[PDB]
């Protein structure tokens, strides 16, 4: 809105061009990561914890 | 299980999440009947219109409910006109006679 | 629309539609081509029989199926039933500011009290939450009202 | 916004294009690879409206300012995506069809108006046997069924003389040649 | 096994014998507890009494 | 013999409904007519379509657009395009060589100035005139049109004959249906005098008081009958022959017309049985059906009986080609273009000979090998090939949850956020307060806080009635103090959500 824009050219902060869509645990739960997959394609690259 | 509000349907535009915050609880036809039995007609104004489908009445009721007014501006519910369209698409003409 | 996993999800009547112009505009190219009156004879045929199954797939002798196998639900199948839209979006409604859990006796309570628990009634009650707080001047932002109740 | 009352009525042809925001002519969706709408398919967004809040397809007129206006390039118009609910669309049918609600019902309505046996209808609508709309010849009366040969043998002894059709036009020239009057009154 | 007799002759039998081991769909085994592994999901199917 | 049968059923069919019962039984009612049948029925098009060129040939002027338009497109110097592939191409019972057309046209242009000559000498139609104007379409005859220009100029001639119709259906109203006059008379009359008005006084000449009683539309009468005359002396051919080409034109049409209702009703049974080697793809058997149908219409078209091949070959192919390019045009919801299809099934097919070979399911490095193209574009077809799934599926075993019940609509707002910007807006409406006038109206035209559009720093120079870029600064100054913490402390906060 032309709101956000007059916020943004004031303190001069365009937001970034990649939204975050982070797995986070579900509400009201707790819990201990016990384990962890990662599964990749045959042809991508591994990063480094898989 | 509980909610304020969330996700909210496609085609009826009425509260039903899941993910995690689930759909609201089913407000059926026997729950209208006893609202209508204790004769309590705002109450299930608020329930038909301005907490499942009035989509300018949720909007607005919350403002409202936020600002500190306890006050509802109900519409129609969406439900209502997309029978209309559906009837209409039987090609049968169905209106409301304006004042 | 697009489900997740790139898979498109649309309703029956698409399906439908689709019939009746594919039809329909087979009829318009055959009474171009001025096609043997029986094969005109058989277009109007399945014409008619495509917009019958639209506007009720049932009450049409044979009901049209899609890919699934079980028969599209035409557009008389929506308004009508348990399942259509009066007696299932428009009568009775799914609702907000609602939650429901297990119940347990109270026997300290008063006639006119029920228990609640806490974090229940944070969720149910959470717009008026905000409200006091900005009117409190805690959170003079709903923003950080937000953050101050999560 | 406040109404008093509901009213039903039938659809005059005229009336449904009254509620049209124009003719649908393609059995096409989206694109395959853009995810777009295709122009006079299903979901044209000429017809149904713009697919986001007050843009038109090809970006050129795309901003809040630019509301009401008609993006000459593509044809769509500056407007909510609430509109895509709203707006309704109409095939324009190239032979009249009847109407199942009104034939195939328990009490059939074009039967009883008409007063001709559910069966004899179900026969002409299938393109199954003629049916005189109407003959100058006194033999032939109307609603009378010809079946095809002895269509072609009462073509034989007149022909011109006498109107005989199949289908849904032969119904329709039935419904629309009546007089309401007459019958009421005879009855 | 492939035969083809000729029609000229009455049953003139070798005029082609093929041989091929051929294969057609994978059956899911039963695991030594009575169940299937079916998509990673441990299923079990009911006996049926018409 | 068939309808005598069918009368039988139709009087006890057991109330069927199916339109493939209906269908199969009136295709049925036509007999196999082939072989021999096929050939008779062949000739009887190709006497249809020789009809219609003799009656287009008696007509000159329409030859002369055959020339005309032919030196139209050899107007630009070099040409051998569509309009030329449009000429006469006379198939000899390729390289277009515009010698031979130079050589066929001579000679035609030739026959055009000698036959005139005698049109006039003694007679419109005198015997040496009459010879002269047969040898023309003898000529003609063997100019076998390709069928595009062939069409335009029959339409050519019964455009002609429509407006002769209608203006003596316009002549034809005015007068008997205002001035109450007998036709009988007018029908030996319009054949006698069809030129002047001297049958029009001749019949008002017999006492008729009504007769007399035309003045007020006597200056539309012969009006329009100037007209009607304009028409005959515009194509300078006697009215007689022209009906004669009509009936000749309109004989030879219908000729070919009933000739390939034949072939197609014949040929029905052919067209169901390569349909059905295509049922469970998205059309149904009818429409399969319907589709075969108009590629049969097609292949009878096209069918050439001089070839000695038999019909069914060629018949068999068109309507292959019509059924398999339906399937694909339509059976999606999602429209795939017929060349992607094509490279679907190539996939499908070498993925299928590949499973059976290996015993696995080829992955796509392999599949590509195989398929001779990059992986990248397997893998994008591979994407491609997803058809939606229903929204009523039932997601619940029973049916009770249907997969459309659990679809959000991620369009809408959700609440909360900022109090769906109400809070934001007035958080700038008291910060922008809090600033001299001309600094918060420039600010606001400038990003468009509550006003009618965004107006760019050379509209609102505009508006100001400065030419400059003092409103460039004036932003700069603003922006500048409104980042300063004692002015704006609750506005920073929100930017940080």
């Amino acid at each position: 809105t032309p709101e956000e824009k007059l916020l943004r050219a004031i303190f001069g902060e365009k937001a970034s061009d990649v939204k975050d869509s982070s797995l986070r645990v579900p509400n009201g739960v707790s819990g201990t990561v016990i384990d962890v997959q990662v599964f990749t394609r045959d042809g991508v690259e591994k990063d480094k914890r898989a | 299980h509980a909610r304020s509000t969330g996700s909210y349907s496609l085609v009826t535009q009425q509260p039903l999440g899941g993910k995690a915050q689930f759909g609201g609880q089913r407000f059926g036809e026997m729950e209208v009947w006893a609202l209508e039995a204790y004769g309590a007609a705002y109450t299930l104004q608020e329930m038909l219109t301005v907490k499942s489908d009035d989509v300018n009445g949720r909007t607005k009721m919350y403002k409202n409910i936020v600002d500190g007014n306890h006050q509802m501006e109900p519409g129609m519910p969406e439900s209502f006109n997309v029978l209309l369209k559906e009837i209409r698409s039987l090609g049968i003409n169905i209106e409301l006679e304006d004042e | 629309v697009p489900l997740d996993g790139g898979r498109f999800a649309t309703s029956d009547l698409n399906d439908l539609y689709r019939r009746v112009i594919n039809r329909n505009n087979r009829l318009k190219r055959l009474l171009d081509l001025a096609a043997p009156d029986i094969i005109v004879r058989n277009e109007k045929r399945m014409l008619q029989e495509a917009v019958d199954a639209l506007l009720d797939n049932g009450r049409r002798g044979r009901a049209i199926t899609g890919s699934n196998k079980r028969p599209l639900k035409s557009l008389a199948d929506m308004i009508k039933g348990k399942q259509g839209r009066f007696r299932q979006n428009l009568l009775g409604k799914r609702v907000d500011y609602s939650g429901r859990s297990v119940i347990t006796v109270g026997p300290y309570l008063r006639l006119h009290q029920c228990g609640l628990p806490k974090k229940m009634a944070l969720e149910l009650f959470k717009p008026f939450i905000y409200g006091k707080l900005e009117l409190r001047g805690l959170a003079t932002t709903i923003k950080a009202a937000k953050k101050m109740v999560e | 916004e406040e109404f008093d009352a509901i009213k039903i009525a039938l659809a005059s042809p005229d009336m449904i294009r009254s509620w049209s925001f124009g003719e649908v002519k393609k059995p096409e969706t989206i694109n395959y690879r853009t995810f777009k709408p295709e122009r006079d398919g299903l979901f044209c967004a000429r017809i149904f409206g713009p697919v986001k809040d007050y843009e038109c397809l090809c970006g050129k007129y795309k901003r809040l300012k630019h509301r009401g206006v008609i993006c000459e390039k593509c044809g769509v118009e500056v407007t909510q995506t609430k509109v895509r609910r709203e707006r309704m669309g109409h095939i324009e049918l190239a032979s009249p069809t009847a109407h199942i609600w009104f034939l195939k019902s328990l009490p059939s309505r074009i039967g009883l108006l008409l007063d001709m046996p559910l069966r004899d209808i179900e026969r002409v609508l299938y393109f199954e046997s003629y049916v005189v709309i109407e003959g100058g010849m006194t033999n032939l009366e109307r609603q009378q069924i010809l079946t095809e040969e002895q269509y072609l043998d009462a073509l034989e002894e007149f022909g011109d003389e006498f109107d005989a059709k199949m289908g849904a036009e032969a119904i329709q020239a039935l419904l629309k040649s009546m007089d309401l009057e007459q019958e009421c009154e005879q009855l | 096994r492939l035969v083809i007799y000729e029609r000229e002759a009455p049953e003139g039998t070798v005029k082609d014998i093929k041989e091929q081991e051929v294969y057609m769909g994978e059956i899911p085994l039963m695991t030594d507890n009575g169940t299937f592994v079916i998509n990673g999901t441990e299923r079990v199917i009911v006996s049926q009494l018409h | 013999a068939a309808a005598q049968v069918l009368s039988s059923v139709e009087s006890e069919i057991g109330r069927t409904t199916d339109p493939v019962r209906m269908y199969m039984r009136e295709m049925g009612t036509v007999e196999l007519l082939t072989r021999e049948g096929e050939i008779d029925i062949a000739k009887r098009i190709e006497d249809g379509i020789n009809q219609v060129q003799c009656s287009v040939a008696e007509y000159p002027e329409a030859i002369t657009y055959l020339l005309e338009q032919y030196d139209r497109v050899e107007a630009e110097e070099a040409r051998l395009s569509d309009l030329i592939t449009g000429f006469v191409d006379p198939n000899a019972e390729n390289s277009i060589d515009p010698e031979l057309a130079r050589e066929k046209f001579a000679e035609l242009r030739a026959q055009y100035v000698v036959t005139r000559d005698t049109i006039k000498a003694k007679g419109r139609s005198h015997a040496t005139a009459q010879e002269e104007i047969l040898k023309l379409s003898e000529v003609f005859k063997q100019f076998r049109l390709v069928p595009k220009q062939f069409d335009y100029l029959v339409n050519s001639m019964r455009v002609m004959m429509d407006r002769v119709r209608t203006q003596e259906r316009l002549i034809m109203k005015l007068c008997v249906e205002q001035c109450k006059m007998p036709k009988k008379n007018f029908i030996t009359l319009f054949t006698g005098n069809e030129t002047s008005d001297t049958w029009f006084n001749a019949a008002i000449a017999m006492n008729k008081p009504w007769s007399e009683k035309l003045h007020d539309v006597s200056e539309e009468v012969h009006r329009a009958l100037q007209k009607l005359q304009q028409i005959e002396e515009e194509t300078g051919l006697t009215i007689e022959q022209v009906k004669d080409i009509n009936r000749r034109m309109s004989i030879g049409e219908a000729k070919a017309r009933r000739a390939k209702k034949e072939m197609v009703e014949a040929n029905l049974r052919l067209v169901i049985s390569i349909a059905k080697k295509y049922t469970n793809r998205g059309l149904q058997f009818l429409d399969l059906i319907q589709e075969g149908n108009i590629g049969l219409m097609k292949a009878v078209d096209k069918f050439e009986y001089r070839r000695g091949y038999k019909f069914s070959t060629y018949a068999t192919w068109w309507i292959r080609q019509a059924i398999t390019r339906s399937i694909a045009d339509q059976a999606r919801t999602i429209r795939i273009p017929v060349h992607m299809i094509e490279t679907i099934n190539k996939l499908n097919r070498i993925s299928r000979q590949m499973l059976q070979e290996m015993g696995r399911e080829p992955t796509p490095e392999e599949l590509a090998e195989r398929m001779l193209m990059p992986e990248d574009k397997i893998r994008k077809v591979l994407k491609i090939a997803k058809e939606p799934i229903s929204m009523e599926t039932p997601i619940g075993d029973d049916e009770d949850s249907h997969l459309g019940d659990f679809i959000e609509d991620t369009t809408l707002e959700l609440p909360l956020d900022s109090a769906t910007t109400e809070s934001l807006r007035a958080a700038t409406h008291d910060v922008l307060a809090g600033l001299t006038a001309r600094e918060a109206k420039v600010l606001r035209m400038r990003f468009g806080i509550d006003m009618n559009t965004d107006y760019t720093l050379e509209e609102v120079g505009k508006q100001f009635d400065v030419t400059r870029e003092r409103i460039r600064q004036i932003e700069a100054k603003a922006l500048r103090k409104l980042r300063h913490p004692s002015r704006s402390e609750v506005l920073r906060s929100f930017l940080d959500d």
